[PDB]
């Protein structure tokens, strides 16, 4: 018999097979083993709070009416037509935290459908989902975001459809590196929710949690060094000859203005959130230090307009300010890792 | 008893059911008790006067020619793919700028049929709705954003919408908005708007939104106060070093005006005036007045007991500025935090 | 007797009605009366030279084959799914960068058949119509944007479009625009454009949009007025306080150039001069004139030899000419652009 | 006599007309005369090197299987929906980053069948074609953006494209562009490109575009000249104060650099040196020379009759710089307006 | 004899041919030879790390079920609409953020069937392929972007892909890029990646792009050189005009930190340090060290008197050392990054 004969016998519009009936109707619920392969990860945006992931979703279940006829033999798995993949019964599935998704279809539909002898059918399809993960920014430059995937069935109550993760390696990623992050391959927490909506029963939902650690190199080489250099410039201003206004005043004012502009530029790009973060705290502390230098010079000038007393105060401040800056830096770095 | 035969006899080809005709044709209008579950909420930007939501919209209605008695089970769940063979009520959102279904691995919808004929039909949507924004007091505004449900293909004589008696609109647990906070209480009204072609039914639910200002505090109010106080310190040093003080005045004025330009350019265009604009304008006026007073001091100092007069006016304004700034700040704060709204 | 039987007999498979053939074929042209209800209006962006609209387009015509007698009721709403099996007149908007339908939980379309044979067909659309803009006087311009309705596949001998006698285009109550006002009066004209393949019917509706100047006034004109008053006060200072006057001149210059940069970067590239550009250029020229007069006064005071008296006299004369010049320029500009232009 | 019967007998099921095979199969190649009507033009973004158009593309060909004689009328117009069962010649645009049809209340198509068998097929499209751009002289450039109509599914042995005899492409009355002038003259050429899969027909049209000088001139060309005039006036000072003179020098530098940076950032990347870059660089050099003159006057002011030498050098600079700018301005304008 | 009837007998209703069963079923895996013609190239954005192509992807394979002998002509250029009725090998690009067909006035396809059964299937595509892009030396980097053609629904035991022996990738004449240039040599590799569901075939082509540094040089390197030269010239002045020295140093620092901050705006936030970062940081540190030296010498001058001399000697030593140190650093960095590290 040709492959057409067996294919029609196992499923066809002519044969007694109805796609509109789930397996084991009026019986035990069908459990679906879900497996995810991440082809590409990244493009995580802080402003929109969402990331794009290319995932090869894989699911298999038990279909008694799909059992391979005894005529066929010699292959443990029989590949079938991705066009006919629409004909068979499907487990309805959707992503709860999904802004949008886009099916891939280039030169053909991107779906693979294996059928085994015992009746198991494996469906693997290529997806491009854009999940949103609410990310906390209490400590912004160094933080561990937890962006999550929530697979979930919709059209079937948990008494009919149930999702279970694969026993061995249910999420596989092949050496993917985000531009600014470091995904922990080993530390991928699992668990299932089975969210319950009032008046509509229980819907099963498996879940994946990713632990994304943000790299701090760009921000350390981006803002921290220029800010340190600005404060060192203010200290250099302090070392400049006092009771000579003309040199002193522009240095302090320009330091303060440069720091303010740096803070505005580095806070404009980040998403607007209510709570305070680490970057703005550091910037405002440095700005207050520059302000302190300016008011110290003002005190020196008003004391001058006795010279030993003004010089003594200037020397005391010039010795104290590096120390308090060092103490603030130590306590801030220790507190905020 | 065969499930395929039962489905065929219920609404299949051999059933005789027609999906092109509303239930109980030529009679009382079919009522729909729709309720909406919100899943996501955010991306609400005042720049283009819109916001986006993810809703689990569910509709219930009767259908006498669809009740069944063969299967003892009552809440018989059927697949979404069959939903094209059953009549559905027309429904769309009036204040909608654009929306689309969700089609991932299947079609996102659910249909259930009860013994008495009631039908539940929940179809997923993502609405980029629009509501007018009132920015009279922008940084501390309370905004009411609305969504509207109404039918198009049927008049009131054929289709009547209404909310659900208990828990009409719900919110997913732990929902967080990026910038605002959603007040728990939500208003429900009947728009029932009329056109020239008939009286189309309509249903409206109002969301009360309040904005947290702390981010605006940190990013906009503290820097302006710091710049103004820097101008204060600029004034503190005497007039002996005129060029340095005057150059610092120019640079502080330039930075303050660029801050004002950025503040006004970060927000869309509106004819009236907003609170942030008033605050920035008054603070710019304060720094301008400080520069003008320093210029007056220099004018008096430059050529008698004239230096005494210059010092006296300097001290007088150094004492007068704190009272003015404090009274303006406290008055603005109290009026825009209590008196103007709530 | 069954309603399904009636629907099938009217336009169904057994009806014999052919939707691919124009009504009154090989005879007088069909007569379509269309009126449009505007639902939303906004997103008027002059950078892309277009605007977005949201309309309830409604069309009515006559089909002699759709006359029915089984149901005594005349106004008979039908399922929108039958709209694909009934003749629908061609209608495309001539000037629209991109338009799309609206589908949510169904297709947003309404179809209705009356007893005599008249058909109603209301459909919801969103159009990104494009209207060229004239920005000769940008802050206080009056814009007229055009919506053109016309057919594509039918010659004037076959399909004729025309407005409705009463309430041709009706605006939704309470509609507001972020930065514009809509006048109640609207103009209706027939474009009836001629192509090389034949004469195609066309229908044109014009909206008179004017721009309120409140935001632009507050953002641009008031800061410049404050800057020039600051320059005035700088002028009032005698030349012996040279650093004060010179620094005040610098702050005037820099404020004016930043304002100019913002104004010129806020608008699309256009060859001709606009009112805001002329006004701000004159403000910059006045600031430059203040700098020039200060420099001339300082030069005169440099190399007492009865030169201080003449320098003071010329400073007073110029500081009394500056207010007259600025006031006359402002009043002239305002009157010409508010009445003459 | 019934129109439905005629439609069925011509394109319908009982007709036997197979729209799946080209006319004159195993015979001479059918020739197509296509003419394009331009409706909307603009949005020529130099950053991404593309422009968008709205064309009423029209095609004709002689199909012997569509001849009819029952209807006395010749130009028997047909409903656009019949186009699914009529042989539509393949045609795609070689250079287009993206194009789409247009549907509003219907599909924007037109079909017309004549007695002799000729068929007119008009369709409205929106195309964001891409044209590489040359910026060797940016503000005064004359550009040539291109459109290529060509077949994809038929060797030149089967399908041949050619323009119309007269009025091949006509622009709609009142057509305008935001910043360009579309001159009347348009060039038509035979493209006829080659591939390893055979010989493919290809039809090409070229649009000549030039950039209007009003906006760029009014926006920056006058202000830089006025700033340099201010510097020239500043060459008549006798060193009244040092920091004030320094600030007066720096302000012109700031205006200069803001204008130059804005104009340089308004453009995409080109490796060669352009007109506006040359102008900004020479303005930079001249204002820097003004600053150097300020520094030299400050230096020679300090300690011989050095005062007379300082005044002589100051008047030499004040008499040299304006003439140098005048000669540079006239030279640059003439070369990059006529000789380039 | 009717061509329509011949098409029906070949693949139509009366043919009996099925479009769902691959050729040579239950036999050797059918091999597919594919070649790619490039029509467009560009829009290489470093921020999102992707580039857009426009390719005429062609595929060939043998099929005994499509062998005809009635028509004497060897090649039958058939209508593109037939392609839904014949078997088509699945072929998706492994790395692409988004791809779509091109449909204008028709679907852009073609069908040409030879007598022996060979089938030469081509299609027009627009791919936004993503290629990972290192920037160890951002302005002088040689990038390798890749395209991975591979089957999805078929194991390598059924479908095998391989490049054409001659002329595997063709490039349209006159192709230019806004900021790069395509070298003539293109590598061809067999990825043949393994999954948990089998051993899938894969085909990879490597693009070598070298970046032209004209814009980076002109717009960024020259301003830095002018800035440091102006810093030297300002420092050459004596200590009498001390406020002028301080103001010039401050404005140099301000403009150069503005340049450095604006340098990184157009590039992705990368943890590692690139050439532009090194150059800007080193030159800004040079200006800062000049300011530090000026402050130290001023401290020396702050109480002829065996101090004015010292200060002048230190200033002259700095004037003789700073330009030489800057020049030696410049030559060392340029030669190392031109020859020793990368490129050339
Ligand atoms: C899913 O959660 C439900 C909660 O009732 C539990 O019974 C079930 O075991 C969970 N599934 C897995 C795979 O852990
Ligand atoms: C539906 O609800 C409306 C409104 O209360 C009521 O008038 C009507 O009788 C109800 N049922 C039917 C079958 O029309
Ligand atoms: C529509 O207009 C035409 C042309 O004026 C007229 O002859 C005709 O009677 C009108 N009505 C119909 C139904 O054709
Ligand atoms: C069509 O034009 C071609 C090219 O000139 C010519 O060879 C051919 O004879 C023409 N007519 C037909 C019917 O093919
Ligand atoms: C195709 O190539 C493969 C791999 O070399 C070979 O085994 C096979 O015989 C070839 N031909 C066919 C018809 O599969």
């Amino acid at each position: 018999v040709p492959a057409n004969s067996t294919s029609n016998i196992l499923n066809r519009l002519l044969v007694s097979y109805d796609p509109r009936i789930r397996p084991n109707f009026k019986g035990i619920p069908v459990d679906v083993v879900v497996n995810i392969f991440i082809n590409s990860f990244g493009s995580i945006q802080e402003t929109t709070m969402d990331y794009r992931v290319n995932i090869f979703l894989r699911q298999k279940w038990n279909d008694p009416r799909l059992k391979l006829p005894s005529d066929f033999r010699g292959s443990d798995a029989l590949t079938v037509d991705p066009t006919m993949y629409k004909c068979l019964w499907k487990p309805d599935l959707f992503f709860a935290n999904e802004k949008s998704a886009n099916f891939h279809d280039v030169t053909q539909e991107n779906i693979l459908l294996f059928i085994f002898r015992d009746g198991d059918v494996l469906v693997s399809m290529r997806l491009s989902i854009t999940l949103s993960c609410p990310l906390d920014l209490t400590l912004f430059p160094m933080d561990t975001q937890r962006c999550k995937m929530q697979l979930e069935s919709f059209g079937y109550t948990t008494d009919d459809l149930r999702f279970i993760w694969q026993s061995g390696d249910p999420v596989q990623l092949e050496k993917i590196a985000l531009p600014q992050f470091d995904i922990k391959k080993e530390d991928i927490e699992y668990g299932n929710c089975t969210k319950y909506y009032k008046g509509t029963g229980y819907y099963t939902c498996v879940e994946v949690i990713f632990t994304l650690r943000r790299q701090v190199g760009f921000y350390m080489m981006g803002v921290y060094a220029p800010t340190l250099l600005i404060v060192v410039l203010s200290w250099l201003s302090f070392w400049i000859n006092p009771d000579a206004s003309a040199a002193r005043v522009p240095l302090g004012i320009f330091s303060v203005l440069s720091l303010a502009s740096e803070c505005t530029t580095l806070a404009a790009e980040l998403p607007k959130v209510s709570y305070v973060k680490a970057l703005d705290v550091w910037l405002i502390a440095c700005l207050l230090f520059g302000f302190a230098s300016l008011v110290e010079y003002a005190v020196v000038q008003v004391m001058l307009n006795i010279p030993t007393a003004a010089k003594r105060i200037d020397l005391y401040a010039r010795a104290l300010f590096p120390f308090c800056f060092l103490f603030f830096n130590v306590i801030y770095w220790s507190i905020y890792l | 008893m065969s499930p395929s035969d039962f489905l065929d006899k219920l609404m299949g080809r051999t059933s005789g059911y027609d999906a092109r005709i509303r239930p109980n044709f030529k009679g009382p209008p079919v009522n729909v008790t729709c309720n909406i579950f919100i899943n996501s909420f955010g991306s609400i930007a005042e720049t283009t006067m819109d916001y986006r939501v993810n809703i689990f919209l569910r509709q219930k209605w009767n259908d006498p020619r669809l009740a069944y008695s063969e299967y003892p089970d009552d809440s018989l769940d059927l697949d979404p793919s069959m939903l094209d063979s059953i009549w559905k009520p027309d429904l769309f959102f009036a204040n909608e700028k654009g929306a689309n279904f969700h089609e991932v691995t299947t079609d996102n919808k659910l249909l259930r049929i009860f013994k008495n004929g009631n039908v539940l039909y929940s179809i997923r949507l993502t609405l980029t709705l629009s509501c007018p924004m009132d920015l009279k007091n922008f940084p501390m505004d309370v905004q009411t954003c609305i969504m509207q449900l109404e039918s198009f293909g049927y008049t009131m004589n054929d289709l009547i919408f209404e909310w659900q008696d208990e828990a009409p609109v719900q919110v997913a647990e732990g929902l967080t908005l990026p910038q605002f906070l959603l007040k728990e209480e939500k208003d429900l009204r009947y728009c029932t708007k009329h056109y020239n072609t008939g009286k189309f039914t309509c249903i409206e639910v109002r969301f009360h939104l309040e904005r947290q200002m702390g981010y605006y505090l940190i990013q906009m109010y503290i820097p302006s106060l710091l710049i103004v106080i820097l101008s204060w310190v600029s004034f503190w040093i005497n007039m002996d070093a005129a060029p340095a003080r005057v150059a610092l005045g120019i640079t502080t004025v330039l930075t303050m005006t660029t801050q004002s330009s950025g503040s006004r350019a970060s927000l869309p265009k509106v004819s009236y005036v907003k609170a942030i604009d008033i605050w920035m304008a008054v603070c710019l006026l304060f720094v301008f007045s400080a520069l003008l007073e320093y210029a007056a001091v220099n004018f008096v100092s430059r050529q008698k007991v004239f230096i005494d007069r210059a010092k006296k006016i300097d001290t007088i304004s150094r004492a007068c500025f704190p009272l003015a700034f404090l009274i303006f700040n406290i008055f603005y704060w109290v009026i825009y935090k209590i008196l103007r709204h709530e």
